[PDB]
RNA sequence: AUGACGAAGUGGUUGAUGCCAUGCUUCCAAGAAAAGCUUCUAAGCUUCAGGUAACCAGGAACCGUACCCCAAACCGACACA
RNA sequence: GUUGAGAAGCUUGCUGGAGGUAUCAGAAGUGCGAAUGCUGACAUGAGUAACGACAAUGGGUGUGAAAAACACCCACGCCGAAAGACCAAGGGUUCCUGCGCAACGUUAAUCGACGCAGGGUUAGUCGGUUCCUAAGGCGAGGCUGAAAAGCGUAGUCGAUG
RNA sequence: ACCCACUCCCGUUGAAAAGGUAGGGGAUGACUUGUGGAUCGGAGUGAAAGGCUAAUCAAGCUCGGAGAUAGCUGGUUCUCC
RNA sequence: GAGUCGGCAAACAGACUUUGAUCCGGAGAUCUCUGAAUGGGGGAACCCACCUAGGAUAACCUAGGUAUCUUGUACUGAAUCCAUAGGUGCAAGAGGCGAACCAGGGGAACUGAAACAUCUAAGUACCCUGAGGAAAAGAAAUCAACCGAGAUUCCCUUAGUAGUGGCGAGCGAACGGGGAUUAGCCCUUAAGCUUCAUUGAUUUUAGCGGAACGCUCUGGAAAGUGCGGCCAUAGUGGGUGAUAGCCCCGUACGCGAAAGGAUCUUUGAAGUGAAAUCGAGUAGGACGGAGCACGAGAAACUUUGUCUGAACAUGGGGGGACCAUCCUCCAAGGCUAAAUACUACUGACUGACCGAUAGUGAACCAGUACCGUGAGGGAAAGGCGAAAAGAACCCCGGAGA
């Protein structure tokens, strides 16, 4: 049974790395969001 | 190097069963290095200090253990270890 | 600047040593202090081959607040507060009841 | 931008009102044309983007004095 | 060294007593390195002489 | 493990889905791109620079490299049919 | 033990080891058995079902407090287009050695992908990096858009080639 | 092989939140498959089942408006007259 | 002014310090890499460069520079003759983050109306932009009512009144009055504000001194018992072996700055305000919207998307349809403090606030563990004793538990 959870850290860098957060307006609120909360761990 | 980083290169030499035994059988001796010093930086530090002819530098990187051990998970520095060989004469 | 040095004569005027004298041998920085021959206490030590200790019960000054301890005055043969008398550009401790240098 | 470079005039918001009063909110836009204006000081055609308004100041003070005042604010033609 | 004795020299003299003191916390590593350094207060010792030297050389120098 | 020696080490046949083959034939649904590479000149450069060939000398930096990988070490909460 | 009609009060033995509060007022997070209430602890089921492929074990020896399971030896059985050997992805020290067994291991464990410590990964040629581009991304100016932005030129990235 | 999923049985506090054994279909194609990329919430994608869009789908998830509203169900704690 | 080498969290080592260490405060120096990230690239913490100057001979080293855009300036510069567009250098500035407060752009629905569409929720939530310590507004083309008031902003009233409203649910003034603050200046160019001097005042960032108690009983220990004192501009603080004005640290009170920051000020200098020169595509009007408590109503006024369009103080605006008379003001140019809003942050003080299921989610290594692809969600877990005096040694046990 192929579960939903395919991984490949070069797919999870580009889909939700810290550059593809800080390239758009709504990723960079996320860092934000994030660093507000304190966050230890900010992206992945 | 051009400067003082002749010092700032070989961290000093390496004292396992390995290294000993490289060092008696063939004319190899493992030092630890700088993580950033090129092997030609290792081949001159070698040289001006310990007053020696190095004839290949070969390095690695080895990263450091973790140790998940009381209330989180801690980890040892990454460090950069030379194998250097000599002429045969020489000993270091 | 503390009212109670090291190497300092003073007197226990709490305690179960109340009314013992004794040199401070040690200041601590939980206002606590050392004094010789006060508060000893029989320490259960495991012998150990290294540093050279034997083990058994060692026995050995433990630690007194230094509220419980007040300067001697030799001269009144009686326990005194200390004062600083800043002089023109000294400053020493005195007592309180004479007005007398401790030193 | 649909802003009229002359008067600063932009789009702006409201209301459609039916006969049963639904109210819809809609924008009016300003009339805006691509003119050329011909500057006999610069001997050259300047096409602006302008409202209908806008063209009528430039006809009241002239394309000289309304260019001097887009020179002043700032914003290039 | 105390910076008084250090202000005194020129930058010539500074920039030996530099890479003399770099060749001793070279050799104290070494020693480290095979357990062979019976002391652990050069170590540290010899690290703040390098600061101070290399303060003394950044403000002489200016 | 320890360190020296160490014989024979040749013919026949079979034979790939591997190689020739990015070939050949045929078909229709008509089958990447760019650079490295070769060559030609323009602007420039003209005793130069650059190019070619020979010889000599020297170099090739940095990162990964353990281990599992139809699995008990990956995805399945598990040492999970 | 005792007192009151009651909510309750009072006295005292033991435990406890530093705080409590008469009276009369004043303020309330003021009274719990239910809400398939919330959190923690602990029951019943019950020492019950189960111990995860029906490829399979037997013996001897050793070590050890202790051996069906660890190591070795002699047999037996199973896979063998894999249940063998690799490359990639993914993981990250699980690799090897010494010491060790509380917990982890669906039992025991001296054994272990488990605990503590040390060691171990060596490149001009392998794979990256570097060069080049595909889809696609971003994209100076630019065009467009209330703003945020959208699109896209020059370019610049982007291998699965 | 690989992809699939027609039948029975088992399993149903499973070895497994969809499997296994035995049979079954396609197996040079409108084929299967790796890597990378594009399209998404009244939106996408759909050889069309309202299917699928991270075990969630006749409008995903997450936070906010938000303590929505609930003429409904449940519960509502000491004493006496 | 005598100890010290930060904590969990100590053990041994090696040392430092009355040649004044540790520590506290001011000013400097250094300050890897990522991140607006800015030499180019990138899967953040990585990869690859170029230019200049210097120094090494090998395979480099040191220092500086190299983003984009805006403004200004200099040099060059097309189609195209002059030009312009463009290109290159230089100088200045900006970008990003931050809980709220402010101004503005865009703008729901659930809900209520006991259904629902106008209406409500609400110009709220949210998204976005810009600015500042406040912002905005602000010096009557304003009200009033024939008496007068005299900028703006904020508080209390007027008043849940007038009005508005499927006249339903709801929404909701003003005049007038009482207060807080008070300030007005210019376009024949000022009050102010900014910066740099400059004269004095404070204030802040380390600190210093700081009173006065004994005996006795119980007790492990006294601060508690009993007796007798003293200080108080210091008496209900925190500790100390049980409850301390007099034991310690403090407290009232009085002193203190080499150096930096800040705020008031006295002069001075430029800069700005600055729009120049009294307001024309403006006032008014038509259509469609929005706002004014006001939902088209008999609907004044403000504002503008479309379209038009005056007069010039002998003029113009308003006084809630509109007209006449009267009163009042002078729009289409500007600057302006105070009273007002907020607190992520720093300090002190306080509480008929909590006290470990409470109080922050978090008293503890908590936005952690863990869950999730991700956005995001999100715990549990405090107490020996006064002092480790933390149990030497013997025995059983596997050199265990
Ligand atoms: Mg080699
Ligand atoms: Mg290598
Ligand atoms: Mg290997
Ligand atoms: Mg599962
Ligand atoms: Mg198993
Ligand atoms: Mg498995
Ligand atoms: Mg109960
Ligand atoms: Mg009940
Ligand atoms: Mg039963
Ligand atoms: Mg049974
Ligand atoms: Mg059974
Ligand atoms: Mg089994
Ligand atoms: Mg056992
Ligand atoms: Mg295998
Ligand atoms: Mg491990
Ligand atoms: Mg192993
Ligand atoms: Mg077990
Ligand atoms: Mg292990
Ligand atoms: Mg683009
Ligand atoms: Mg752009
Ligand atoms: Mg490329
Ligand atoms: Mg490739
Ligand atoms: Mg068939
Ligand atoms: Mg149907
Ligand atoms: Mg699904
Ligand atoms: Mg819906
Ligand atoms: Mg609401
Ligand atoms: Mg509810
Ligand atoms: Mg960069
Ligand atoms: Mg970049
Ligand atoms: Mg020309
Ligand atoms: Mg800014
Ligand atoms: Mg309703
Ligand atoms: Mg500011
Ligand atoms: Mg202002
Ligand atoms: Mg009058
Ligand atoms: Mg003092
Ligand atoms: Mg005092
Ligand atoms: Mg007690
Ligand atoms: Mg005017
Ligand atoms: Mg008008
Ligand atoms: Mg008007
Ligand atoms: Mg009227
Ligand atoms: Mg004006
Ligand atoms: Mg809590
Ligand atoms: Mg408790």
């Amino acid at each position: 049974m192929k579960r939903t959870f395919q991984p490949s850290t070069l797919k999870r860098a580009r889909v939700h790395g810290f550059r593809a957060r800080m390239a758009t307006k709504n990723g960079r609120q996320v860092l934000s969001r994030r660093r507000a909360k304190g966050r230890k761990r900010l992206t992945v | 190097m051009n400067q003082e980083r002749v010092f700032k290169v070989l961290l000093g030499p390496h004292i396992s069963e390995k290294a000993t035994g490289l060092a008696d059988g063939k004319s190899q001796f493992v030092f630890k290095v700088a993580t950033d010093a090129t092997k030609l930086e290792i081949k001159k530090a070698v040289e001006s200090l310990f007053s020696v002819k190095v004839q290949r530098v070969t390095t690695l990187n080895v990263k450091g253990k973790t140790k998940r051990t009381a209330r989180g998970l801690g980890k040892r520095n990454d460090w950069k270890k030379a194998y250097i060989a000599l002429q045969p004469g020489q000993d270091l | 600047m503390q009212k109670i040095r090291r190497d300092d004569e003073v007197i226990v005027i709490a305690g179960k040593d109340k009314g013992k004298r004794g040199k401070v041998l040690k200041v601590l920085a939980d206002d606590r202090l050392v004094v010789g021959g006060v508060n000893l206490i029989k320490r259960h030590t495991k012998p150990n081959p290294m540093l050279g200790q034997q083990g058994g019960i060692v026995e050995k000054e433990a630690p007194l607040h230094v509220s419980n301890v007040a300067i001697f005055n030799t001269e009144t043969s009686k326990a005194d507060r200390v004062g600083f008398k800043v002089e023109d550009g000294k400053k020493i401790r005195v007592f309180k009841s004479t007005q007398k240098p401790v030193q | 931008s649909r802003v009229c470079q002359v008067t600063g005039k932009g789009p702006v918001t409201g209301n459609n009102i039916s006969h049963a009063h639904n109210k819809t909110r809609r924008r009016f836009l300003p009339n805006l044309q691509h003119h050329r204006f011909w500057v006999e000081s610069e001997k050259r055609f300047v096409r602006l983007r302008v409202s209908a308004k806008g063209m009528r100041i430039i006809d009241k003070r002239g394309i000289e004095a309304v260019l001097a005042d887009l020179r002043a604010r700032g914003e290039k033609f | 060294m105390k910076a008084n004795e250090l202000r005194e020299k020129s930058v010539e003299q500074l920039n030996e007593q530099l890479l003399g003191l770099l060749r001793d916390q070279f050799n104290l590593r070494m020693q480290k390195a095979t357990g062979q350094l019976g002391q652990s207060h050069l170590l540290s010792q010899v690290k703040r002489d390098i600061a101070r030297v290399k303060t003394v050389l950044n403000q002489q120098a200016g």
